[PDB]
């Protein structure tokens, strides 16, 4: 549900995204800021401060993933729902991540995208890219629904 | 909240500077233009771009922040007075604070680069949750 | 998404609840819960007192529209978007309702079935009623989606 | 919480006497059925009904409550130690404790016919949400 404004506001800054960094500096700060959700990633080691989750190569790899998914759902605002089937069933009825956890990766993704853009990310391309990190959420809670 | 992050949190911020009045009006912007049912606690304010209310507006939240920094061990009766306006008075739904320390979040970022680290997010994000605690403590 | 057993679960107890009083009950249990949704019921009155709200006649009268559209959710769990189209407009685009409040309507509805039914409110049909009321409260917020 | 509420909790709850660790099994039951997500938590529960596991944990949870309301004036020094545990060492994801809360009410709202009432019931819902603030204030 995104206007050609937003459309034209989401991709121009999409395609200045560094997709080997963005992912995983979103994911760390997850874990950083939201701790409770290192409980997902036990495996991934040390986690044990902020400099640790950052610079933890699994952390990286796995954002890198999660940044896929998100790039993927960009080219696909019509149907974010087919394309985040599979990845519901395996955050819903494999792993049971809470959906809310979606909203709080998704806004701090869109911290993210402000630290590395300042000025650039505006309040119109925030709105923008609220809309696309909710949609993203829903559709990868559909298996809630 | 812990002694690192008030540390962070005086950091982060002194980093604001005079530049804390545009960048609360900044915040809500970004909260009315990404979370439109917001707009309605304003519909006497001119919530264009650039509007003098809401500039005038963002300069009192700011405040409010400084004002909970600089009391951040005593911010329930810092706030006390807040706490009853934006619960009996405005009635602000809960949820409404989330979304707009989510935007000062955001504005801060933009305008922090060297500031904005995992740690002091961590920290800025514990302030802004126990500032929202405070204020909706009076329903 | 609900099973044989649950849907038999669901009308069975429908069909015990006095639909002139239960709406009310849960709007105005609303209202005193959560009163900042009373920013939404100025014209209402007197809401000064949980006695005022319960006892007001308005807050009866449209909780009794409330569980009309409930009811209406009910005979079409597998069509609750189409349903509640038009009221998600109204409450969407129109009223600006954050759809948080109508999960809170929602649980606080199960709140009143098993004031009201007690023991015969088993965990087995709670279960079944908290995917109706979130199904409701997700179908309400589509137009936000 | 005002005086008011404070007194409707010692009420409410006075009822519940020693049916309260059968109450907070119950209160489990319902959120592991209704909220499948909480029930990862417990992965070294036996989750069924009856559970001896269930009935057991279920009154630990009622005992806190229990001394909850027995300290409402310094819960966050009294739920101190549980603080830590459900934050540090289980992270408990804190939209769970909302989900539990519920189920709390609607296990006190099933038992309870007289109690219940709207004010008791706003009353209730205030305790346990400070209970969940004190238990997820330590992330
Ligand atoms: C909100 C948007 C999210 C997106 C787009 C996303 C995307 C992904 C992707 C692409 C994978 C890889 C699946 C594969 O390798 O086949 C994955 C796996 C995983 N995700 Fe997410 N994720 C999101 C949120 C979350 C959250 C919030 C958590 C936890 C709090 C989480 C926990 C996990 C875990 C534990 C795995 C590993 C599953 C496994 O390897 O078995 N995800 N996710
Ligand atoms: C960290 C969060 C917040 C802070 C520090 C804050 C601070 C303030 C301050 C300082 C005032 C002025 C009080 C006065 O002049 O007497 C105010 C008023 C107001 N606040 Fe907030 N607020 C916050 C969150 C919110 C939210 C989330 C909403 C709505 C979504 C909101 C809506 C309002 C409204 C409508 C007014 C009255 C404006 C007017 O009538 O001119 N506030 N707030
Ligand atoms: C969650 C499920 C809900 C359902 C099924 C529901 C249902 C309804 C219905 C059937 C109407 C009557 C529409 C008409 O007369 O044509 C209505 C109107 C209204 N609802 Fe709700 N409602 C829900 C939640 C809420 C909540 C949570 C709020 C506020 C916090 C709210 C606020 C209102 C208001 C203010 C109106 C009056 C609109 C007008 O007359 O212009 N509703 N709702
Ligand atoms: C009002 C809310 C709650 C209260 C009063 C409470 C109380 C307690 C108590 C008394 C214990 C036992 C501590 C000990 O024996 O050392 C405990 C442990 C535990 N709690 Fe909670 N809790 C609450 C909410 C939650 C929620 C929402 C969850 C998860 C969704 C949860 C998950 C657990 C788990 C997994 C354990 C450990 C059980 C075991 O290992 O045997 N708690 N809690």
């Amino acid at each position: 549900h995104l206007t050609p404004e937003e459309k034209s506001a989401v991709t121009a800054l999409w395609g200045k995204v560094n997709v080997d960094e963005v992912g995983g500096e979103a994911l760390g700060r997850l874990l950083v800021v939201y701790p409770w959700t290192q409980r997902f990633f036990e495996s991934f080691g040390d986690l044990s401060t902020p400099d640790a989750v950052m610079g933890n190569p699994k952390v990286k790899a796995h954002g890198k993933k999660v940044l896929g998914a998100f790039s993927d759902g960009l080219a696909h605002l019509d149907n974010l729902k087919g394309t985040f089937a599979t990845l519901s069933e395996l955050h819903c009825d494999k792993l049971h991540v809470d959906p809310e956890n979606f909203r709080l990766l998704g806004n701090v993704l869109v911290c993210v995208l402000a630290h590395h853009f300042g000025k650039e990310f505006t309040p119109p391309v925030q709105a923008a890219y609220q809309k696309v990190v909710a949609g993203v959420a829903n559709a990868l809670a559909h298996k809630y629904h | 909240l812990s002694p690192a992050d008030k540390t962070n949190v005086k950091a982060a911020w002194g980093k604001v500077g005079a530049h804390a009045g545009e960048y609360g009006a900044e915040a809500l912007e970004r909260m009315f233009l990404s979370f439109p049912t917001t707009k309605t606690y304003f519909p006497h304010f001119d919530l264009s771009h650039g509007s003098a209310q809401v500039k005038g507006h963002g300069k009192k939240v700011a405040d409010a922040l400084t004002n909970a920094v600089a009391h951040v061990d005593d911010m329930p009766n810092a706030l006390s007075a807040l706490s009853d306006l934006h619960a009996h008075k405005l009635r602000v739904d809960p949820v409404n604070f989330k979304l707009l320390s989510h935007c000062l979040l955001v504005t801060l970022a933009a305008h922090l680069p060297a500031e904005f680290t995992p740690a002091v997010h961590a920290s800025l994000d514990k302030f802004l949750a126990s500032v929202s605690t405070v204020l909706t403590s009076k329903y």
